[PDB]
């Protein structure tokens, strides 16, 4: 198979007969989808599965030197989305949704019921292992080898999301944005809510620099792939250096 | 991900623990575990597309199918990625699961992590019962127990 | 197939179960393409080949009163275009092109060589009959029964386009817009250029009110359908009350 | 349009006059006339799509085909609207044409007025010579003489 990008080579092109020759070398070759040759730019974009070595040799086989200057894929995709459902021993239950707004900004938004009113630590942990309730889930997610922190700290565990407040009726409603967390990087890991407050590393307790002294882990879910509201984009029309895409919301 | 894990649960007495392990990059995946609480006989065993179980098997949706094919057994060339066939539940209602499969992966475009594993009510007819429903679900019918496949140590 | 317009009926609709019933009457009937049901508007658009009688009866067959309030077809089309090539016995040759800018404004633009310098009458005539040179072509095109005139006169023959000037070298280059002439209405008729000046009905000759005394007819062509620069539009995408169309120029 | 007319001409000796007449709305069209200057034998006889002959048969373009079908004889169900088959040119080089055809019209979507009538070099194979060119042109090849079909008194 080999998967297709678009390859951009730069070629010294001047006459229409040179352009005739460049197209000639890739005209109906095995595994080249589309060729496009911007003669103002002196450039040749190549929609193909083939390696850059092989394709450069076919252009150079005519007798022209073909310097590669870029590779890309005008495929478009949706922002990523996910959900974690929190359950465990007894009262605590909740749903938390994730949406990658930009590749640098993730939006987290959810609702957790049955909490002893006040502040509770919320953290992404390393494993999505619910075998032993919330204790099989491993540590705070920490691929950068940082010390535990609060969400307003540069030095923190990726998984550190600080605290959420349970109201009067034992219920936490929250929205937050986090720049170190990324939906693609946590699918299959776990979200966990804690017995009591995360001290954000500012407790001077032995656990502060490690868990923020948050207590027992009450409830956990796996951060699971969700369908978006929207379907995958579809190309409806193309030209030289233009594509037109449709994006329809899902039925239900 | 070398290893992953799933904890099956539902409303009924069906429950269990399934492990996944993969030793080579786009190699085979060993699938193994146990499931108590089942009726005796064969039960369908499927990775559905999404892990979102906020709305049950309507939100988890169909069999995981990135190559738009018809339903089949694991041994068929024409199959969904998620099709792992059947598990044998004994007289006591336990199924000791053991499977090897090189179409699912723990990475790349066939990665099952973050999706829902499901043990279904009836047996998987492997797409061979000859009707419209047979080539979507293999007439295994309703979900008994399900869980999100998560990363494991 | 070809008789596929879109029919709009107004229906007393209140509940979603009434809408369920309306769709029910047209669900999979022979020859109905698409149904669409704006319940804010209490309206039902019906993409179908069927007659309005028949479709009203199917809606009314449930027992509900279905007043028709419009018909249309969201098919899109190109502005119309045409060309006449002028030849004859003698020296004179030329090409004149027509383009219907708006349904009220036609653009005429052309070039005619081999003319005795100065002003020559140019007119669309009734028939595209080149059997007897330019004399088989009939009169000035005059479907509204007007008297001959110049292009700045309301009362004139549709076919009256006034005069064009042959320069130094016996060559007429001209552009004009005419609001009475219409490309669709002259395909298959003839364009003719004349020996001498059209007097615009102001000559006091017996021919003034009839031909403007323009002389022998030197050269004529039939006003022929031309491909135009652009291809027929193509629908690339639709939804409820939206369609997206592509329009590409011709390659060659 | 009840009646129409075409005057065929080229560079070579081929020339002629063809009349059209239609008495009922979507009725048949009588086609009749003569063409001198032809080689003996059969010659293709086609209404091409456009009447624009600024660039010859490249601007007049293909056989008039509003229903996107394959080339055929006039007697075939599968045909272009413009396909009127062949004319028989005798020893002296004259073809006395006389035809009836109910697929062309002088009105509506199959209206030939404003399009180019063409007598071609070789005979029309009626799409039956079995190749890609046979189902576009019927291998009648190049234009001999042509003219725009115009409205007639
Ligand atoms: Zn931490
Ligand atoms: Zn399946
Ligand atoms: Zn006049
Ligand atoms: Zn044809």
């Amino acid at each position: 198979q080999g998967t297709l990008c678009t390859l951009e080579f730069a070629v010294q092109m001047t006459s229409q007969s040179s352009v005739d020759a460049v197209r000639k070398s890739l005209q109906g070759v095995a595994g080249v989808q589309d060729v496009e040759v911007h003669l103002e730019d002196q450039m040749v974009l190549v929609h193909t599965t083939l390696p850059s070595q092989e394709v450069q040799a076919l252009l150079e086989g005519t007798g022209r030197q073909a310097v590669l200057k870029g590779m890309g894929s005008g495929q478009l995709q949706n922002l990523g989305a996910a959900v974690a459902i929190l359950g465990g021993p007894g009262t605590v239950q909740g749903v938390v949704r994730f949406l990658q707004l930009t590749p640098e900004r993730c939006l987290i938004e959810g609702t957790i019921d049955g909490l002893e009113p006040g502040l509770h630590g919320l953290h992404v942990h390393q494993y999505g292992d619910l075998t032993n309730n919330c204790n099989s889930c491993g540590n705070h997610f920490n691929p950068d080898g940082a010390s535990h922190g609060g969400p307003q700290d540069s030095d923190r565990h990726r998984g550190d999301l600080g605290n959420v407040r349970a109201d009067a009726d034992g219920r936490a409603i929250f929205r937050m944005e986090d720049e170190q967390l990324k939906v693609w990087d946590v699918i299959g890991r776990s979200l966990i809510i804690d017995e009591g407050e995360d001290d954000l590393g500012r407790g001077g307790h032995p656990l502060s620099k490690i868990t923020g002294n948050s207590g027992e882990r009450l409830a956990c879910g796996i951060i699971a792939r969700s369908a978006g509201l929207f379907q995958n984009p579809k190309q409806i029309c193309s030209c030289d250096g233009l594509t037109i895409w449709e994006e329809r919301g899902r039925p239900i | 991900a070398t290893k992953a894990v799933c904890v099956l649960k539902g409303d009924g007495p069906v429950q269990g623990i399934i492990n996944f392990e993969q030793k080579e990059s786009n190699g085979p995946v060993k699938v193994w575990g146990s499931i108590k609480g089942l009726t005796e006989g064969l039960h369908g065993f499927h990775v559905h597309e999404f892990g979102d179980n906020t709305a049950g098997a309507t939100s988890a949706g169909p069999h995981f199918n990135p190559l738009s094919r018809k339903h089949g057994g694991p041994k068929d060339e024409e199959r969904h990625v998620g099709d792992l066939g059947n598990v044998t539940a004994d007289k006591d209602g336990v199924a000791d699961v053991s499977i090897e499969d090189s179409v699912i992966s723990l990475s790349g475009d066939h990665c099952i992590i973050g999706r829902t594993l499901v043990v279904h009510e009836k047996a998987d007819d492997l797409g061979k019962g000859g009707n419209e429903e047979s080539t979507k679900t293999g007439n295994a019918g309703s979900r008994l127990a399900a869980g999100v496949i998560g990363i494991a140590q």
